Order: C-alpha cells, then structure tokens, then sequence
RNA sequence: CGUGAGGGAAAGGUGAAAAGAACCCCGGGAGGGGAGUGAAAUAGAGCCUGAAACCGUGGGCUUACAAGCAGUCACGGCCCC
RNA sequence: GAAUGCCGGCAUGAGUAACGAUAAAGAGGGUGAGAAUCCCUCUCGCCGUAAGCCCAAGGGUUCCUACGCAAUGGUCGUCAG
RNA sequence: CGAUGUCGGCUCGUCGCAUCCUGGGGCUGAAGAAGGUCCCAAGGGUUGGGCUGUUCGCCCAUUAAAGCGGCACGCGAGCUGGGUUCAGAACGUCGUGAGACAGUUCGGUCUCUAUCCGCCACGGGCGCAGGAGGCUUGAGGGGGGCUCUUCCUAGUACGAGAGGACCGGAAGGGACGCACCUCUGGUUUCCCAGCUGUCCCUCCAGGGGCAUAAGCUGGGUAGCCAUGUGCGGAAGGGAUAACCGCUGAAAGCAUCUAAGCGGGAAGCCCGCCCCAAGAUGAGGCCUCCCACGGCAGCCGGUAAGGACCCGGGAAGACCACCCGGUGGAUGGGCCGGGGGUGUAAGCGCCGCGAGGCGUUGAGCCGACCGGUCCCAAUCGUCCGAGGUCU
C-alpha cells in the first residue's frame, strides 16, 4: 500500500452529518406486573425477582 | 400462458427407459384464483393466485377483506401469473402433462457478501511466486488518468444470491395429481422449502 | 407438509426388494443388463464390494475386480432396474465400512485381510433350508 | 480426464509403453480427454524395434481412465490406470493386439476394431 | 519496449 | 456461509469449547443453578440434558459415558441418585434458561441464569 | 536529553483584608446546591483582565429534484427593531 | 496571512486503527458505593534444559505491613513494582 | 525535477475498426470443392505448450480463427520484480591512474489503517396531500449474443478424373453463462472407530487431558461445492448495410430513383432473462380505517395498521429480509426415521498369553425428514388517520 491519508480536513458540516445516525435509542422497558417497577421485557425482574408470575430469584 | 405456485421439496432421480433422470420434485397444487386482472380494470391480463392455507389469527383486516371479496379461505402467498386466464376458480398440477417443457422461477440460495472469485469466477492471484496478500483479489479496476473512474456495472465483491432466478425449458417428467406433485427434470433455484413459480415455457 | 415423506413417495415406485443383503467385504456377482449391437444382454460383474453409500432409494455400492491385469471398479445403484439379480459368491469379514485400502494390496495381502465371514456363511446355509 | 502432460499406458503391441499427451483432439480448446477421445502424444518410452519409437508423435484413443466415467443408466466405471491405443488417421489401431479391458464407450464412437480385439469390454 | 528508467527504484518512506 | 449449521463457536477452538461445556456442566449439576452469558446458557441446555437423560437410564454404560464428560465419581453419583430421579417422568427439558435484566459492567455482556428444573 | 564533553526548558498575578466559605443537602469521592464572607465570588483558590481558534445548549430564518472558489446584484417570503 | 517560519492552543482523520505473542478459560463463595478483572474454593488449560530454583552484573527501597485509588496500569480495579 | 514510479508478466477490463474467425455481398483468370480480391459488418469469439526477463519473434500440437491498435507504450495507494538506475564482485575493453562502458556476469530493503470523487453491495431519512396491509404496469437500464463435427438430401448438381456442393433436414461436441446437489467426486476442528507416548481418575477393566490453532490414522451426514447434473445462446416479428431487383421519367432508347414498391446480415429495434415509480413525470388495481377530542396550524387519546421486545431462519457483516411468539411446533430437549461409524460396556466361553468367539449390525451418534408443549418465545409498551385550495 502507499499510506492513504485524508486530502482535506472534514468540515464541521460534514463531520456532523456523518453523525446523523449516532443517536442512542432509549432502553425498551415494560412494567413488572408484580411490583410495577420498570424493566426490560423478557428479563427476570431485578426489583422483585419475579418472572412468569412467580418468584425466580432473591433480590 | 399457464402457471402455478409451488414449494420446492427436493431432488432425486427416477428411472425412465433404462436412464437415471435427475429430478426436482415440486408441490404445486392447488391454487385458488383470488383476483383476475383485466384490461378494462387493470390495464393488462393476469391471474392473482393464492397458495398454502393460513391461520386466520394471522391475517389482518385489509387482507381478510381481499380474500372475502373472492370467497376464498385465507392463504399464505399471493402471486400473479401473466396472460393467463384459467376457466376454474382453482389451478392445480393438471395444467401440466408429462413431456411439456416449463420455466421455473425461484429465489436462489443466498451467498451473502461474496468475493469476486465466488461471484464472478475471477481468477484471483497466485498462491506463491511472491503474491503478497492478494490471492483472492480482483486485480486492476481501471486505467489511469483517462478515464479516471470506474465503469458503472464493474464486477466487484458484494451480496450474491437470494435473488429471483428463472431456469428455462425444463422437461416435465411426471405429474402426480393425487399429491399435487410436479416432477421436473434438472435443478430449480433455491432451497428445499422455498417458494417457486412454474410457467409454461417460452422456448420453442 | 412432510418433504421427506413426499420424496420417499415419489421413490416408492422404483424401490426394489428382491436383491440380497450384502456387506462391504462380500464378494458378489451383479448381472447387469447392458446395451451393444444391436441387442441388450446380461453381463456379469464379479468382485469385492468395497463400498456401500446409503441414502435410501439412492444408496449405491461399488464393486472392484481385476480384469486381465487391470483393476476395475463399477458403481451400481442398489435400486437400478438394470440389475437382473445379485448372487453372493462369498462373505468376507471387514473391520471397516469402506475398503479403499484394498486398492494397494497384493492378492495375497487381500486374502489375508478379508477372511471368510464364517458366521454369515453359516447363517446363509441356515436359510436355504426350505419347505 | 487426460490433459497435456498426462502419461498414459499404451494397451497395444505397437512397442510403445508410455505416451505423454500433448493435445486433446476435441475442438479448439477442450481441457480434458476421456474414453473414446483421441489425443496426440509423444512416445516417452518404447521397447526396442517396435512399430513406434521414443520421440515419435502419435495419435491414440483413450480406452480406459482412472477418473470414473458416468453412464446414462446411473452407473459409473473406473479403471486402475489411464491407457490408450495408438491409431492412424482412420481410427484404426496400428498394432494388432490390445491388452486389458476397454470401455464400451469406445464402440458407440466407432473404435469398433479396438473394441473387438480387446479381451474384455466393461 | 525497454527505454531509459527515469526514477531510481523507490524505497519505502524513511520515518518522519 | 453457515447454512443449516448447528452449534455456536464461542470464539474457542475445539478442545476449549468442549472443556467449556464440561466445566459448565459440572458447575450446573453441582449447584443446581449458575449464571453466565446468554449464549453460553443457551448451549448448556442440550449438553447437560443429555447427561441428565443418560443418568435416567441408570445402567453402567450410561454411567461410564457420563463420566467422560463429568469425571467426578461423586458428582455422577449425585447425578444418578438425586438428580436423575426427579425427572423420571419428565421427557426432556430438564434445564431452563431465564434472562437477567442487568448487563455486566466491565464488558456489557448480557447475562442469564441456567438451572435444573423442578 | 546525552556514555561523555555537552545540550537545556516550561512555569508570574484571589482579595483592601483570608474574611480561603461553619453548618445542612446529593455524592464513595470529585463535583455541585443552599447557607455564610466580600464593594464585587462567571474575584472560590483549575482564582485579575479573560481575545481567537475549538466544543456545546437554547432561539429566529432556512434546507431532502439539487450542480457549488460558496459570493455578489435583483426581487419576493418569513422573523425582529 | 503565507518564510515545509518560531512558541503555544485547539481542530481533522474518528468513536476509526489499535489495546503488544492464538498457553484458555468456567463456575461458586467473599469483600465493596462500585467487580469479567481483588481474595478464597473447585474445575479447565500452559511451561517444566523452564515460563522452576540459586549466583554475578546492573537497578536502588521496587521488600513486609497498615490505610488509600486522583493520576500511573493500554480496559476495570476494591488490586499493584 | 518542494517526485507525473519507469520494461515485461499477472489480474481485470473497456473501446476503435484499417476484420483474424463467424454472418451478408459484388468481381474473379469463379465448372465443383477450395482460393483470390474488394465491399458491408465490431454481436460474440479469437487455444495450450518449448525458448528467452523479454514486448516481439521463431518453433511444437491444435483451431472457425489463432486480428491489429487505443486507454499515462490501460492497470505497482491492485500483485509481481525476471529486465532496468545506487552501493559488492568479476570478465572483455578503454584509461599511467582513480575509474569508465546506447558491453557482459552473479547478488542486491517494492510503505498494515481510503477523507473526497468513482465503483460494488446494504441500510437510515424524507418525499410521493388521509392513513394503512397486499398485488402489480414497465418509462428506463442491465444481462445474453461464439462456434464446430458428423449424418441425411447425394456420392446427386458440377467434373475426363480426383474430387464434390448450393437449398432443406437430423444428431453430437468445445469453450462460456446461470442455477443446482439426485448421481459422481471433494470437504466435513470432534459424527464414529483404530493407534502410540505420557500424566491422571481408580489397582484391574473402562476412561479423560496433552502431543495443532483435530496428537496421528481410517472413514464420514447436512452444508458449502466441481471434476458432477439441468438449462441458456435462439425461434420469431420489424426496420436496415453492402448488394440484388420491380415499375419508371428526365433523356421517344436505357436507367433500382428523380414519384412509388420489393428483397437483403452473427449486426440494429422488439422478442428472452434480471433490475426498475426518488419514472419528484413519485403510475395502477384490490382490500382495510374514518367523518375523535382542546385550541393546508398546534396539542392529546385512538382506528386500520405498524414498531419495540423475544424464539429463530439455506436471509444476513451491523442494518435489512423472511418466519414464529402459548389462538404456539420458532429454537432447545426428548422420541421415531434417516445417516455415519462398523459389532459398545458388562458377562460367558476357548486360549499359558497377545488375542479369539457369542451376546450384537451392537453401542455411540452434528446439522437431514418428522412427532411431541418437557424447556423457553412470560408480561407488555409505544407510535399511528380525522384527510389544503380551484
Ligand atoms: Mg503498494
Ligand atoms: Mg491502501
Ligand atoms: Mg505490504
Ligand atoms: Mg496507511
Ligand atoms: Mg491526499
Ligand atoms: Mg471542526
Ligand atoms: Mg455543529
Ligand atoms: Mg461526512
Ligand atoms: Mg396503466
Ligand atoms: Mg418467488
Ligand atoms: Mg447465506
Ligand atoms: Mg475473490
Ligand atoms: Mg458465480
Ligand atoms: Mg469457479
Ligand atoms: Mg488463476
Ligand atoms: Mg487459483
Ligand atoms: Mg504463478
Ligand atoms: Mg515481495
Ligand atoms: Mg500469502
Ligand atoms: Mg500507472
Ligand atoms: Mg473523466
Ligand atoms: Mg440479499
Ligand atoms: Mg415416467
Ligand atoms: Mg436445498
Ligand atoms: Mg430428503
Ligand atoms: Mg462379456
Ligand atoms: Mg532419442
Ligand atoms: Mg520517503
Ligand atoms: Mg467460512
Ligand atoms: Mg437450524
Ligand atoms: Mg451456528
Ligand atoms: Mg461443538
Ligand atoms: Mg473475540
Ligand atoms: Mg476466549
Ligand atoms: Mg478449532
Ligand atoms: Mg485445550
Ligand atoms: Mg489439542
Ligand atoms: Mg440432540
Ligand atoms: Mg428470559
Ligand atoms: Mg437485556
Ligand atoms: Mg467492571
Ligand atoms: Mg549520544
Ligand atoms: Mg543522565
Ligand atoms: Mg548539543
Ligand atoms: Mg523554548
Ligand atoms: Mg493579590
Ligand atoms: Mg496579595
Ligand atoms: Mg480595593
Ligand atoms: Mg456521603
Ligand atoms: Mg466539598
Ligand atoms: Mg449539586
Ligand atoms: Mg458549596
Ligand atoms: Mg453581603
Ligand atoms: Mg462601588
Ligand atoms: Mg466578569
Ligand atoms: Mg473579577
Ligand atoms: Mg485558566
Ligand atoms: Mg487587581
Ligand atoms: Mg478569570
Ligand atoms: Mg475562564
Ligand atoms: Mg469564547
Ligand atoms: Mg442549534
Ligand atoms: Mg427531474
Ligand atoms: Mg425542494
Ligand atoms: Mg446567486
Ligand atoms: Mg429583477
Ligand atoms: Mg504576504
Ligand atoms: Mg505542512
Ligand atoms: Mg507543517
Ligand atoms: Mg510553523
Ligand atoms: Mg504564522
Ligand atoms: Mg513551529
Ligand atoms: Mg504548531
Ligand atoms: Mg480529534
Ligand atoms: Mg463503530
Ligand atoms: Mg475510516
Ligand atoms: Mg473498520
Ligand atoms: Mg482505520
Ligand atoms: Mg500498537
Ligand atoms: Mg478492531
Ligand atoms: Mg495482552
Ligand atoms: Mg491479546
Ligand atoms: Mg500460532
Ligand atoms: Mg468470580
Ligand atoms: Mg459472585
Ligand atoms: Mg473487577
Ligand atoms: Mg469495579
Ligand atoms: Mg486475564
Ligand atoms: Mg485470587
Ligand atoms: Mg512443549
Ligand atoms: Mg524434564
Ligand atoms: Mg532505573
Ligand atoms: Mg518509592
Ligand atoms: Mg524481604
Ligand atoms: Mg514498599
Ligand atoms: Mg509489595
Ligand atoms: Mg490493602
Ligand atoms: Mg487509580
Ligand atoms: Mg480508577
Ligand atoms: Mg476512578
Ligand atoms: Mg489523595
Ligand atoms: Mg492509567
Ligand atoms: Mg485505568
Ligand atoms: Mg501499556
Ligand atoms: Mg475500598
Ligand atoms: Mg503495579
Ligand atoms: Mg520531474
Ligand atoms: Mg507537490
Ligand atoms: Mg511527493
Ligand atoms: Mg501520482
Ligand atoms: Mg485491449
Ligand atoms: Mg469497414
Ligand atoms: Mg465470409
Ligand atoms: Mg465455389
Ligand atoms: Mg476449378
Ligand atoms: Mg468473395
Ligand atoms: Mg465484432
Ligand atoms: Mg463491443
Ligand atoms: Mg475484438
Ligand atoms: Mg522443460
Ligand atoms: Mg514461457
Ligand atoms: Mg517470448
Ligand atoms: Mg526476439
Ligand atoms: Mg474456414
Ligand atoms: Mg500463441
Ligand atoms: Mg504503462
Ligand atoms: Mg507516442
Ligand atoms: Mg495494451
Ligand atoms: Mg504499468
Ligand atoms: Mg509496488
Ligand atoms: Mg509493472
Ligand atoms: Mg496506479
Ligand atoms: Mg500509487
Ligand atoms: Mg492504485
Ligand atoms: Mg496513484
Ligand atoms: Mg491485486
Ligand atoms: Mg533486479
Ligand atoms: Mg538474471
Ligand atoms: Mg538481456
Ligand atoms: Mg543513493
Ligand atoms: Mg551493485
Ligand atoms: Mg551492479
Ligand atoms: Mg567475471
Ligand atoms: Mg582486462
Ligand atoms: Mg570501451
Ligand atoms: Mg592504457
Ligand atoms: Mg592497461
Ligand atoms: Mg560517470
Ligand atoms: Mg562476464
Ligand atoms: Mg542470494
Ligand atoms: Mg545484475
Ligand atoms: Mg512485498
Ligand atoms: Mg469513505
Ligand atoms: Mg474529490
Ligand atoms: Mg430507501
Ligand atoms: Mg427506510
Ligand atoms: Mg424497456
Ligand atoms: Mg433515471
Ligand atoms: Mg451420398
Ligand atoms: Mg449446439
Ligand atoms: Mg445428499
Ligand atoms: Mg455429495
Ligand atoms: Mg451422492
Ligand atoms: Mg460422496
Ligand atoms: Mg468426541
Ligand atoms: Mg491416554
Ligand atoms: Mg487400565
Ligand atoms: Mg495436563
Ligand atoms: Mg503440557
Ligand atoms: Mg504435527
Ligand atoms: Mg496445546
Ligand atoms: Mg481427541
Ligand atoms: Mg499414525
Ligand atoms: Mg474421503
Ligand atoms: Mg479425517
Ligand atoms: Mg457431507
Ligand atoms: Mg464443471
Ligand atoms: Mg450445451
Ligand atoms: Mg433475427
Ligand atoms: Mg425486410
Ligand atoms: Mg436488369
Ligand atoms: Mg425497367
Ligand atoms: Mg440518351
Ligand atoms: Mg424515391
Ligand atoms: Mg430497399
Ligand atoms: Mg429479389
Ligand atoms: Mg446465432
Ligand atoms: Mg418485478
Ligand atoms: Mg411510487
Ligand atoms: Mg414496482
Ligand atoms: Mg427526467
Ligand atoms: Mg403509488
Ligand atoms: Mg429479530
Ligand atoms: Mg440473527
Ligand atoms: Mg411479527
Ligand atoms: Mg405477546
Ligand atoms: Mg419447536
Ligand atoms: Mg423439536
Ligand atoms: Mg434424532
Ligand atoms: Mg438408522
Ligand atoms: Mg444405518
Ligand atoms: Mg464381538
Ligand atoms: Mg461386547
Ligand atoms: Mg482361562
Ligand atoms: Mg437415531
Ligand atoms: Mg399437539
Ligand atoms: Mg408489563
Ligand atoms: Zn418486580
């Protein structure tokens, strides 16, 4: 190879347009049906240890 | 210009006149016509065919209405055949007789991001004699200052497969109506289980 | 649907059950319908089966013999309509499914490696006691 | 699958023992010869005072090959060597005996004379 | 067609 | 392509992947419940189900097979006398994987518990 | 930094006075918010002034059929005085 | 306003290459505000004419213990030269 | 000259046409077959080897043919580095010498990271005046486009003879393309077996690690594959090139032309296959929702629907796409079949023993074809019309 290198400095406009895809999407959360605390769906509730209507885990 | 929808089930061979005949077996029937396209209404001629029955629990409301207007139980796939207007409300393998020649469309097996050697049968580089990290590489992609760019269409690495492919003029080896089976000689695009379309051939 | 069952279904018309069971290592004679001028005739091919690839209707087997100083191998479909009959001429005992190693063995060496499968021979005479 | 450089046994009594394929005579650019195909060859090894001698450029029809050949009836046949019979421009053997079996394919391709002279046809 | 070479064979860049 | 291939690779070569499952098996049969990464948990299910099922067969052959993976003569005994018997009438599914809510700090790895069933 | 001879930097400023922020609050801490000191605390010790490049939050106008040394002249739209 | 000027600051490339031998990990228990990374246990792997042990150079407190985690440690850190 | 890397090769093309072949044609000192010569034609094709660093060239064996040129003598941020421009060394030669050469000879550092344009692939956004789920038209693009042999016609026409057709019809190939995995043939990193050395469990028996990132060996399913299989080039219609005419003046004759009409190429347009409505000129058809509140505009709750999340997938780098989510066969397990391996351990018997024999096609057993709610896809959340004016 022969060491490619940027030809011009990237403008603030360009740099920031590259970042037009960089925003985080917030965590998807559903209420725990036992203790109403918000949590990820499909996880055992880390507030109360409940999942599928039963106690799975000491919390 | 008859046609039908089916699933590819797999290959074997049969023996016919002391000959091994490589075949692909397709489950084709039965295909309820669910809309006819006409010149007056639609501007051209064809038949929307349905195929494989669906769980009504999975059919949303705009879809149900479409089926209803045809008095047709819900179906998993809808596909048109062009310039085909069958007499019945239903198309089955019977529209084909052994000896006829057909074209089959399938979605080909998907190779993902493919190299130039797999995609375009490029030669690649040497494996010794000094080849430096270029064993499967494309070589040159152009000239110099003139024209100073790469042709549209230039064969390069990229996705390959999972595309519509039509193989043409296949012999119909058998049809087995009691099981909705079409036995076609040769190879048909796609995996076993994949959807295919079987049309009467445009070769002469 | 059941794709496998459907295939077996297509195949069921071509399946055969009149041929004898044999194993790699057995010596076997395949009477094979064969086309020439202007007739078809039966040619026998007799040798050790060195391989049996299974795939239901599609299983095939390979038979090896020395003919006029040269090694020959023939591959047959087990359900081929061109096989008139197969006669077991001898049972050999192999320890391996595939016997490609016999391609490099002398005639002496082979005979030592594939001794008579005394069990399956006796078993063969036990039947062949008819009513 | 015979190609230029492949050595073949010669299965006749022309005196040639071994030939090296230098061309497959099957159109402008065939890559491989099989049973019934004609090659042009160099004689690489021969016994003293035969019809043919080392250095001669001869023609030959391939009569058995180590790559199996497949048949329309679903079977295949495979020999232990690649062997050829030396011919003249009218596809007739230049020798008078042929040793070993040959492939039945030879017949359908009009090497009738070789097919008969052969002790076996498989 | 052989003609005069106009550059010496290049070496990789010395470190800057 | 990976078409219809079965089995995770878990970024280990052959002998490590194998040791990984065996060690996780020992851990699970020992404690009844462990925590790991989701993909590891998902592979464990089958590796262990087979040992539990072989233990249900009870015979000596079965013991000697299980012992290739588990090695611990006492452990296998527990597997044979305590664990297998609770599953006499259960047909497969002797393990369950439930996903944990919180990721691991140092690498954000998603976690899950795997446990022998009731 | 250099084996050595030898080379050889950067780095100043709270306030008149430490009155250098008791005590409470969040925090593991750092940091902050109150309270307090002071004429002044965006003089709070990373301290006078505190430019510019550079990074951000908020607002006005504008932009997804368009061809550009980025301005300039014209007109029209919107927003402000 | 330019001297591939000088000193300093801050950008761009970019959330990119990389995180330094492909000997390799897993789990339970403890501790702590915080743990893949610290302690303990069991399992697994690697070196073993060494990747173990003893001397001499050179190095100069790096040794042991307690209390710590801003920075140093290519991550983390409750650990540590 | 504050650098435009320089021969040849490889790779990858693309263009010109003064055409090498294939197609069409006129003249021929064209009987036929085969040539020659010119004209039209660039669609496709245009082989493998010995020598040499070679380009070129010669040569061998074939071929329808083995075209010539352009693209920075196309292509070194694509590779090579044999040639050539450094330093070593030697020969010839020149020079007293140091050294030298549009001579020879052997050797001799070729730089991981692509910003922008361009190119190949994939998304995200918005738009397409209501919002939605489907199915489509094809403007416009791209892909493909080669060719030989034999046989019949007929040993006919032609020819003293050798030789040997037009037109029309069959069959079989070469190379190339797309797809495929039934067969053939590969692989198959742990699916089975055998084997050695060593350490270990547990002494025997049986096993486990390590010997590679499989210790080695023999095999090997799905998958991915070519050496394997199917299929393609057309047909056909239309308009033309050269060229051949019909009718026909000017010019009482003649003339393919000045009016008019015909025939006529592998080429051109359509036809085939693929993409394609960002085709902002944003197409069409079927079906679904609805005229909700507070104030072509805003705020809020919904509708049809959608997304999120999850189980997955011959889909896949992420993304996307496709399927499924208990109204469930989506993956995992378990079961049955397939398939591989090739007769487990244990016990009994024979043998002093290594072993052998029986139980036994046993046991083990990835992915393939299926069954089965045993395990897990719990439970939910959030978006989303109210339709501008003539
Ligand atoms: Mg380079
Ligand atoms: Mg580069
Ligand atoms: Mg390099
Ligand atoms: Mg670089
Ligand atoms: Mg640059
Ligand atoms: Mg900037
Ligand atoms: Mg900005
Ligand atoms: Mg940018
Ligand atoms: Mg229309
Ligand atoms: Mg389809
Ligand atoms: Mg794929
Ligand atoms: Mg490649
Ligand atoms: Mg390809
Ligand atoms: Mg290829
Ligand atoms: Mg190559
Ligand atoms: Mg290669
Ligand atoms: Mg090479
Ligand atoms: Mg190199
Ligand atoms: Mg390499
Ligand atoms: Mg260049
Ligand atoms: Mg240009
Ligand atoms: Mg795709
Ligand atoms: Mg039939
Ligand atoms: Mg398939
Ligand atoms: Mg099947
Ligand atoms: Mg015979
Ligand atoms: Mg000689
Ligand atoms: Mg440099
Ligand atoms: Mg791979
Ligand atoms: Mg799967
Ligand atoms: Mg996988
Ligand atoms: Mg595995
Ligand atoms: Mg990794
Ligand atoms: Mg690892
Ligand atoms: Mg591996
Ligand atoms: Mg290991
Ligand atoms: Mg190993
Ligand atoms: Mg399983
Ligand atoms: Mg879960
Ligand atoms: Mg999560
Ligand atoms: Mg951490
Ligand atoms: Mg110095
Ligand atoms: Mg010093
Ligand atoms: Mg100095
Ligand atoms: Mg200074
Ligand atoms: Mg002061
Ligand atoms: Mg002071
Ligand atoms: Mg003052
Ligand atoms: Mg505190
Ligand atoms: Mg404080
Ligand atoms: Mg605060
Ligand atoms: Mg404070
Ligand atoms: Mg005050
Ligand atoms: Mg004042
Ligand atoms: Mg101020
Ligand atoms: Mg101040
Ligand atoms: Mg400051
Ligand atoms: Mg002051
Ligand atoms: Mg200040
Ligand atoms: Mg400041
Ligand atoms: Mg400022
Ligand atoms: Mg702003
Ligand atoms: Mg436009
Ligand atoms: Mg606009
Ligand atoms: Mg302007
Ligand atoms: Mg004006
Ligand atoms: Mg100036
Ligand atoms: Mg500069
Ligand atoms: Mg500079
Ligand atoms: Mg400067
Ligand atoms: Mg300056
Ligand atoms: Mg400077
Ligand atoms: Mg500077
Ligand atoms: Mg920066
Ligand atoms: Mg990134
Ligand atoms: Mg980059
Ligand atoms: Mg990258
Ligand atoms: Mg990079
Ligand atoms: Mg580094
Ligand atoms: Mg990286
Ligand atoms: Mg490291
Ligand atoms: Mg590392
Ligand atoms: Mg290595
Ligand atoms: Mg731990
Ligand atoms: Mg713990
Ligand atoms: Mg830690
Ligand atoms: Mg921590
Ligand atoms: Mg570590
Ligand atoms: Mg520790
Ligand atoms: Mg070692
Ligand atoms: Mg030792
Ligand atoms: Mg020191
Ligand atoms: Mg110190
Ligand atoms: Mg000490
Ligand atoms: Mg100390
Ligand atoms: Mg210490
Ligand atoms: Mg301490
Ligand atoms: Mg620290
Ligand atoms: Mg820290
Ligand atoms: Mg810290
Ligand atoms: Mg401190
Ligand atoms: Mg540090
Ligand atoms: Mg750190
Ligand atoms: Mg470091
Ligand atoms: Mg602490
Ligand atoms: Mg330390
Ligand atoms: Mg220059
Ligand atoms: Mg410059
Ligand atoms: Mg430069
Ligand atoms: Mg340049
Ligand atoms: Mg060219
Ligand atoms: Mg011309
Ligand atoms: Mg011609
Ligand atoms: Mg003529
Ligand atoms: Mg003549
Ligand atoms: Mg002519
Ligand atoms: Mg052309
Ligand atoms: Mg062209
Ligand atoms: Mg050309
Ligand atoms: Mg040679
Ligand atoms: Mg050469
Ligand atoms: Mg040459
Ligand atoms: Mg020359
Ligand atoms: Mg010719
Ligand atoms: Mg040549
Ligand atoms: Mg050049
Ligand atoms: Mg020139
Ligand atoms: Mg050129
Ligand atoms: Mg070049
Ligand atoms: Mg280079
Ligand atoms: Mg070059
Ligand atoms: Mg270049
Ligand atoms: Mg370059
Ligand atoms: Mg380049
Ligand atoms: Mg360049
Ligand atoms: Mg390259
Ligand atoms: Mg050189
Ligand atoms: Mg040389
Ligand atoms: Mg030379
Ligand atoms: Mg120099
Ligand atoms: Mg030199
Ligand atoms: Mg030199
Ligand atoms: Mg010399
Ligand atoms: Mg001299
Ligand atoms: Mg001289
Ligand atoms: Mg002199
Ligand atoms: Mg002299
Ligand atoms: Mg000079
Ligand atoms: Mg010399
Ligand atoms: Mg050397
Ligand atoms: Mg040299
Ligand atoms: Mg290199
Ligand atoms: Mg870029
Ligand atoms: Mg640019
Ligand atoms: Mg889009
Ligand atoms: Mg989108
Ligand atoms: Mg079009
Ligand atoms: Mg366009
Ligand atoms: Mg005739
Ligand atoms: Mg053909
Ligand atoms: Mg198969
Ligand atoms: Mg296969
Ligand atoms: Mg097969
Ligand atoms: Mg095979
Ligand atoms: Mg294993
Ligand atoms: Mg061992
Ligand atoms: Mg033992
Ligand atoms: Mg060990
Ligand atoms: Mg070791
Ligand atoms: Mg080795
Ligand atoms: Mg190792
Ligand atoms: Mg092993
Ligand atoms: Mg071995
Ligand atoms: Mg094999
Ligand atoms: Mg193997
Ligand atoms: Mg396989
Ligand atoms: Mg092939
Ligand atoms: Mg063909
Ligand atoms: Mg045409
Ligand atoms: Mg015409
Ligand atoms: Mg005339
Ligand atoms: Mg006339
Ligand atoms: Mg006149
Ligand atoms: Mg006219
Ligand atoms: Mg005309
Ligand atoms: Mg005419
Ligand atoms: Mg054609
Ligand atoms: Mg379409
Ligand atoms: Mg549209
Ligand atoms: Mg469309
Ligand atoms: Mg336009
Ligand atoms: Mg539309
Ligand atoms: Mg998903
Ligand atoms: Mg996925
Ligand atoms: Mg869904
Ligand atoms: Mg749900
Ligand atoms: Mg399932
Ligand atoms: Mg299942
Ligand atoms: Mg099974
Ligand atoms: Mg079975
Ligand atoms: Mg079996
Ligand atoms: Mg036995
Ligand atoms: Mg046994
Ligand atoms: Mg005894
Ligand atoms: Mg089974
Ligand atoms: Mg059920
Ligand atoms: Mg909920
Ligand atoms: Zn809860």
């Amino acid at each position: 190879a022969k060491h490619p290198v940027p030809k011009k400095k990237t403008s603030k406009a360009r740099r920031d347009a590259r970042r037009s895809h960089h925003a985080l999407t917030p965590p998807t959360l559903v209420p725990c049906p036992e203790c109403k605390a918000m949590k990820p769906p499909h996880t055992v509730c880390p507030e109360c240890g409940y999942y599928a209507g039963r106690k799975v885990l000491e919390v | 210009m008859k046609g039908i929808l089916g699933v590819k089930v797999g290959m074997t061979r049969i023996f016919r006149d002391d000959r091994a005949v490589p075949v692909t077996v397709i489950l084709a029937g039965p295909c309820p016509v669910v809309q006819r396209r006409t010149p007056e209404k639609d501007g051209y001629t064809a038949v929307q065919l349905g195929f494989l029955p669906q769980n009504p629990k999975r059919v949303n409301r705009p879809l149900k209405g479409h089926f209803a207007k045809a008095g047709v139980e819900p179906v998993r796939i809808l596909r048109e055949i062009r310039d085909f207007n069958p007499e019945g409300d239903t198309v089955t393998v019977e529209i084909f007789k052994p000896g006829e020649r057909v074209d089959v469309t399938g979605t080909s097996k998907g190779r993902g991001f493919a190299g130039v050697m797999k995609r375009w049968n490029f030669a690649g580089g040497p494996d010794s004699h000094g080849a430096h990290k270029i064993h499967r590489h494309p070589g040159s992609i152009g000239n110099r200052k003139t024209p100073g760019r790469v042709y549209k269409g230039k064969k390069m690495a990229g996705h390959y497969g999972a595309e519509r492919v039509t193989v043409m003029n296949l012999e119909v080896v058998d049809v087995i109506p009691e099981e909705n089976l079409l036995l076609v000689k040769g190879a048909v695009p796609g995996p076993n289980g994949g959807l295919v379309i079987v049309r009467e051939t445009k070769k002469a | 649907m059941n794709r496998g069952a459907l295939i077996k279904l297509v195949e069921s018309r071509y399946v055969r059950t009149d041929l004898p069971e044999f194993r790699p290592g057995d010596t076997v004679r395949v009477s094979y319908k064969v086309k020439e001028g202007n007739r078809t005739r039966i040619q026998d091919f007799e040798g050790i089966v060195i391989r049996i690839r299974r795939n239901g209707f599609n299983t095939t087997f390979t038979v090896r013999k020395v003919s006029y100083g040269v090694g020959v191998e023939r591959i047959f479909p087990l359900h081929s309509p061109l096989i008139q009959k197969i006669d077991i001429v001898q049972r050999g005992r192999a320890r391996r499914a595939k016997l490609y190693f016999i391609r490099n063995l002398s005639d002496r060496e082979i005979r030592r490696k594939l001794r008579a499968d005394r069990k399956r021979i006796d078993q063969d005479r036990a039947a062949e006691r008819a009513a | 699958m015979i190609q230029p450089q492949t050595y073949l046994e010669v299965a006749d009594n022309t005196g040639a023992r071994k030939i090296m394929c230098i061309r497959v005579l099957k159109g402008s650019n065939a890559k491989y010869a099989t049973v019934g195909d004609v090659i042009v060859a160099s004689v690489k090894e021969a016994i003293p005072r035969g019809a043919v001698k080392e250095g001669d450029v001869v023609k030959a029809v391939v009569v058995r090959t180590k790559k199996e050949i497949k048949r329309p009836d679903g079977s295949a046949i495979r020999f232990d060597d690649n062997a050829a019979v030396i011919i003249n421009n009218q596809l007739e053997p230049r020798g008078t005996r042929v040793f070993g079996p040959v492939a039945r394919e030879l017949r359908e391709k009009g090497f009738m004379k070789i097919v008969s002279l052969a002790p076996e046809v498989l | 067609v052989d003609k005069g070479s106009y550059l010496p064979r290049p070496t990789p860049p010395r470190p800057i | 392509m990976r078409h219809l291939k079965s089995g995770r690779k878990l970024n280990r070569h052959s002998s490590h992947r194998l040791a990984l499952y065996r060690n996780q098996a020992k851990s699970l049969l020992t404690h009844g419940r462990i925590t790991t990464t989701v993909p590891k948990a998902k592979e464990l299910r089958g590796f262990v189900d087979h040992l539990i099922h072989l233990a249900k067969r009870g015979d000596l052959h079965a013991r000697r097979l299980v012992l290739r993976d588990l090695q611990d003569v006492k452990l296998v005994r527990k597997l044979f006398d305590e664990i297998a018997p609770r599953y006499r009438d259960r047909q497969g599914g002797y393990t369950r994987v439930l996903k944990l809510a919180e990721r691991r700090r140092g690498d954000g790895a998603p976690l899950a518990l795997v446990e022998l069933v009731e």
